[PDB]
This record gives C-alpha cells, sequence and structure tokens, in this order.
C-alpha cells in the first residue's frame, strides 16, 4: 500500500544520488 | 511530460524526472564530455539493490492479492526497470574503462529514465487498482438505490435506512481522502461537487420514501405522486454516482 511507494521513494534517491555523482 | 496523476506519485517521482532533464541538458551541451564521470559502480549498485527490492515488494503484492488486472500489468513493471538496471550497469563498466565513454553517457540517461518510467507504471497500476475499489463501492450504493423502489414499510424502511446511511459515510469518506489527492481541479472539484450533491438527498431519498411508504399504508390518493419524487431521487442520486465513477476513472 505506501510500503509499495516507500521503495519506490527509495529507487529515486537512488537514481538522484546516481545523476548527482556524475558530476 | 504530462503533470503526475497524484500528489503522492508527484512527490515521489518528480524530483526524479526534474533531475534526468537535468543530466540531458549537461549531455547534449557540450559538455560531460569534459571529465572522468567517475567509477559509478557503487552509485549503480545502489540503484540495483534499491531496484531488486521494489520488484521484491511489486512481485509479493501480485501472488497476494484478488485483482486479476493489477496480476497482469504489474509484471513488466519489473521488466522495464529490471531491464533498465542492465543499461545503468553497463554504463557504469563502460566509464570504469574509459571516462570519455559517450555511450555510456546515452546508456545512462537511458536506465535513469527506463526507471522513472518503469516505476510511474508500477505506481500507476497500484493506484488504478486503489481507484477500482472505490468504484466497487460506489456500484455498491447504486445498487442499493435500485432496493429503495420496494421499500414498502416501516419495517423495512429502518431496516433499508439501516444500512444505506453508513454505505454513504464509507463512499463519503474515500471520495473525500481522495479528491484531496488529485493534481487537477476540475476532477477534484467535479467530485466534490457530485459527492456534496448526494450527501444532501439522502435525507430527501429518505422523506420521498417516508410518504410512499406513509401513503401506501393509509391506503389512499397520490402514492402516485410520492412514487415519482422518491423515483427521481434515486435518478439524480444514481446519475451523480456514475458521474464520481466517470471522474475516479480520468487522466
Amino acid at each position: 500500500w505506501s510500503v509499495l511507494a516507500g521503495h519506490s521513494r527509495t529507487v529515486s534517491d537512488s537514481i538522484k544520488k546516481l545523476i548527482t555523482s556524475m558530476r | 511530460m504530462p503533470v503526475f496523476h497524484t500528489r503522492t506519485i508527484e512527490s515521489i517521482l518528480e524530483p526524479v524526472a526534474q533531475q534526468i532533464s537535468h543530466l540531458v541538458i549537461m549531455h547534449e551541451e557540450g559538455e560531460v564530455d569534459g571529465k572522468a564521470i567517475p567509477d559509478l559502480t557503487a552509485p549503480v549498485s545502489a540503484v540495483q539493490a534499491a531496484v531488486s527490492n521494489l520488484v521484491r515488494v511489486g512481485k509479493e503484492t501480485v501472488q497476494t492479492t484478488e485483482d486479476q488486472i493489477l496480476k497482469r500489468d504489474m509484471p513488466p513493471a519489473f521488466i522495464k526497470v529490471e531491464n533498465a538496471c542492465t543499461k545503468l550497469v553497463r554504463a557504469a563498466q563502460m566509464l570504469q574503462a574509459d571516462p570519455y565513454s559517450v555511450p555510456a553517457r546515452d546508456y545512462l540517461i537511458d536506465g535513469s529514465r527506463g526507471i522513472l518510467s518503469g516505476t510511474s507504471d508500477l505506481l500507476l497500476t497500484f493506484d488504478e487498482a486503489e481507484v477500482r475499489k472505490i468504484i466497487r463501492v460506489c456500484k455498491g450504493i447504486l445498487e442499493y438505490l435500485t432496493v429503495a423502489e420496494v421499500v414498502e414499510t416501516m419495517e423495512d424502511l429502518v431496516t433499508y435506512t439501516k444500512n444505506l446511511g453508513p454505505g454513504m459515510t464509507k463512499m463519503a469518506k474515500m471520495i473525500d481522502e481522495r479528491q484531496q489527492e488529485l493534481t487537477h481541479q476540475e476532477h477534484r472539484v467535479m467530485l466534490v461537487n457530485s459527492m456534496n450533491t448526494v450527501k444532501e438527498l439522502l435525507p430527501v431519498l429518505i422523506s420521498a420514501m417516508k410518504i410512499f411508504v406513509t401513503t401506501k399504508n393509509t391506503k389512499s390518493q397520490g402514492i402516485e405522486e410520492a412514487l415519482k419524487n422518491r423515483n427521481f431521487t434515486v435518478e439524480k442520486m444514481s446519475a451523480e454516482i456514475n458521474e464520481i465513477i466517470r471522474v475516479l476513472q480520468l487522466t
């Protein structure tokens, strides 16, 4: 329910932190 | 490129969508083609674990859940997103070897966009389903309104209203808590008006009926009329409820 969203929000930071990290 | 559908997803997914553009400008105006793009194995693997988790829970969800459209539609998210990573890992790998690697940069973009997309869909399904439950409720009410045309005594009236009044409160709860969710004011409005419009025929429906039940039991004149000021009420109520249903189902 919100647990599902819970994980999808993570993936997002996973990414952002990543795209960040190139610069 | 469209607005995100509810504000829970918006919060989640916009921050990413944004940044993915930031990357894109960057790529295509000269110059990630400057440096180094440092060993990126770690950030990626970060990304991989998260997604692996996500799938974990999607898969959990599929294998529970009564919703068979859920069952059908969520799997591909898992791929879209699983495949996405493949493209990230490669880009990593490519960069470890050659920091100036140009197809790595495209791969990176396209991984992210993939993940956005997957995750987006994934969230859109669980929500589509979340809307479908609400619908089931409304239909439940709709059916009952049907049953008003047989309430013929005091006994049954009370019986009838004992259930209607609450069924209404449950729908009411969720429409309201649903409308606060959406990103389109017209839809937020439409809903609310159409629900307020119903919140308020409820007692009309009652009295409409009371009267039918009074005059039937007095064996007298314009049953005929109560019968219609009543049925109409059910026609408005119903007409409105299908409208709510309609709205729930929009982009």
